[PDB]
């Protein structure tokens, strides 16, 4: 769920998943239209990708655990909807962390008409 | 919380 995908992301990166990551570029968040602006909406767009991927899942709502080994992510044994959608949050995590260094506050509550063109999963 |  959005509960433990927002704390996976303070523990990643120390930013707030709202307000950092709910509105930036095209695809953090409510969004999904157009061309990824940078590394950080990439991760977000393979996120909602990954998501697309679940059909009868539910990733808002559906609850599972992890535990951490030494900082490493670790997905913990429930259904098979809870086990791939904590791959999918793990997956977003980490591509967060790994591109904190271009993250641009320029992005922050991009508007909407400019996310233009189109990509495929 | 909600990243949408």
């Amino acid at each position: 769920s959005l509960l433990e995908f927002g704390k996976m992301i303070l523990e990643e990166t120390g930013k707030l998943a709202i307000p950092s990551y709910s509105s930036y570029g095209c695809y953090c968040g409510w969004g999904g239209k157009g061309t990824p602006k940078d590394a950080t909406d990439r991760c977000c767009f393979v996120h909602d990708c990954c998501y697309g991927n679940l059909p009868d899942c539910n990733p808002k709502s559906d609850r599972y655990k992890y535990k951490r080994v030494n900082g490493a992510i670790v997905c913990e044994k429930g259904t098979s909807c809870e086990n791939r959608i904590c791959e999918c949050d793990k997956a977003a995590a980490i591509c967060f962390r790994q591109n904190l260094n271009t993250y641009s506050k320029k992005y922050m509550l991009y508007p909407d008409f400019l996310c233009k063109g189109e990509l495929k999963c | 919380a909600v990243y949408s």
